[PDB]
């Protein structure tokens, strides 16, 4: 068959919001806390993942129907899959070449060592590679990539939700677009949807290892001070 | 009670 | 007369942290987050802020008695003179030639104008400016410089405190060493003493104006995810 | 209850 105005209308809306939230020069990184190759990194990175979920909420508030749920719903989405649309999204800069995240120039260029004293062990990091690795394999469109990312902020499986009803339903509506989209315009993508799938499923292990980790560095002030307002507070444990 | 969160979730 | 051993044990006691706590190169400066000459100025000064609190704890741990009294009345003493010390510590890096903070290099130095891109206004900036001016011009020597630092941070009369005795005396066996120091060691100086105290209630007053401001910006969250956990904790209104 | 201010004030 073929996508309908409706599938169609959504993946453009999609696709402007992720244009208008993810700067392809990347010269915001240089106003983030100089990166430094004891958690030396950490100032940086910490600046780059509050960034980056400055981002993601912006990318939300443009997703059709996000905006009406209730604004309770809207963080409980966003509190437990922003982690995870930030390993979506940091994927479009991951480089096979050197497994690592070329953003800006060679300053903002994370290895799996940079990352390391950051406060995060290899029980994450190397799952994470793992992953942005088996994901860069899928060679996803700018379309697919984008509505993976809605489905993954839009689950109605995670704690605190309320209206379990009206956001599976917009998942649902997500999820075809996707199917079809693939089946219309992806030769050879006749196994990917379910691929893509798994890849939402790795995302949950990963949100999972990196809660503990961040819940011990949190607990630490000499470590937590160094922190951002909008990291604590959207990677808090507050209800 | 997610100050920072609801600011950026309105405008 | 002469200062007597545990007088000038003091003295040496209070230089020794003041050089431990205040780097003369500036080399830290680079790790904050960059200046930009809306707020453009507000994460590097916060960072220069936050920086400037920890060195000010760090003298304060220094100070002989400070360390015994109860975990309580310390914290009652920074969160409410912090921002007086750091005001005071500020003036030794304060130029009157270009009237402005000339720190590291040409990055570092902050004019009047830089400064009132960070949340505050002359109403704040004109006294404070003001202020730096009439006590740069009493060219005090490290020893009182360093003692008016202590002194106003063992300063009774501040809300929270409950030892109000035990502190009162710490603070008069530091204001005499001042005053013995000075008619001893500082020609000229017979004025001395009671114009470093007229700066000790100057310092009241700025403390008002900035507390003031720093709730307005506070209360705005776009402008409070740009400061750090140490510096809300410090100028948050927690008890 | 002041979380850092009470690590940096010990040590
Ligand atoms: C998924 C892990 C996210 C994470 C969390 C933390 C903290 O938990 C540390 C306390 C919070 C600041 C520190 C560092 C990272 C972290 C960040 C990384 O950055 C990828 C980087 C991040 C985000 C984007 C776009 O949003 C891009 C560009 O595509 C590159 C790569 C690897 C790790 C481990
Ligand atoms: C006394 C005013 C202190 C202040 C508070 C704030 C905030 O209130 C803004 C929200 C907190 C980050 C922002 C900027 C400043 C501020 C900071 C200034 O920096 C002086 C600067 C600060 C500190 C030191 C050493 O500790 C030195 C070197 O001697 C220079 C000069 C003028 C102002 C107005």
């Amino acid at each position: 068959h073929m996508l309908s105005d409706e599938q169609m209308q959504i993946i453009n809306s999609l696709v402007e919001a992720h244009h208008k939230t993810y700067d392809d020069s990347y010269s915001d990184f240089v106003r983030f806390r100089p990166p430094v190759r004891r958690l030396s990194m950490l100032p940086h990175l910490a600046d780059l993942v509050s960034y980056s979920i400055q981002k993601v909420i912006g990318f939300a508030k443009m997703i059709p129907g996000f905006r009406d749920l209730t604004a309770e719903d809207q963080i409980a989405l966003l509190k437990s899959s922003a982690i995870e649309i930030i390993m979506l999204r940091s994927n479009q800069s991951f480089s096979l070449e050197d497994m690592s995240w070329s953003c800006g120039g060679p300053d903002f260029k994370y290895c799996i060592n940079d990352v390391t004293k950051a406060g995060h062990t290899l029980e994450l990091l190397e799952p994470l590679v793992k992953f942005q690795v088996g994901l860069k394999k899928l060679k996803l469109h700018e379309e697919e990539h984008v509505l993976l990312m809605a489905i993954c902020l839009l689950s109605p499986d995670r704690p605190g939700v309320q209206d379990h009803v009206r956001i599976e339903a917009l998942q649902d509506r997500l999820c075809d677009v996707l199917q079809a989209y693939i089946r219309i315009q992806h030769p050879g993508g006749r196994l990917l949807y379910a691929k893509m799938i798994q890849k939402l499923a790795d995302l949950r292990s990963l949100n999972e290892e990196h809660s503990k980790q961040y819940r011990s560095l949190s607990f630490q002030p000499e470590h937590s001070m160094q922190l951002t307002p909008l990291v604590l507070e959207v990677f808090g444990s507050e209800v | 009670r997610h100050k920072i969160l609801h600011r950026l979730l309105q405008e």
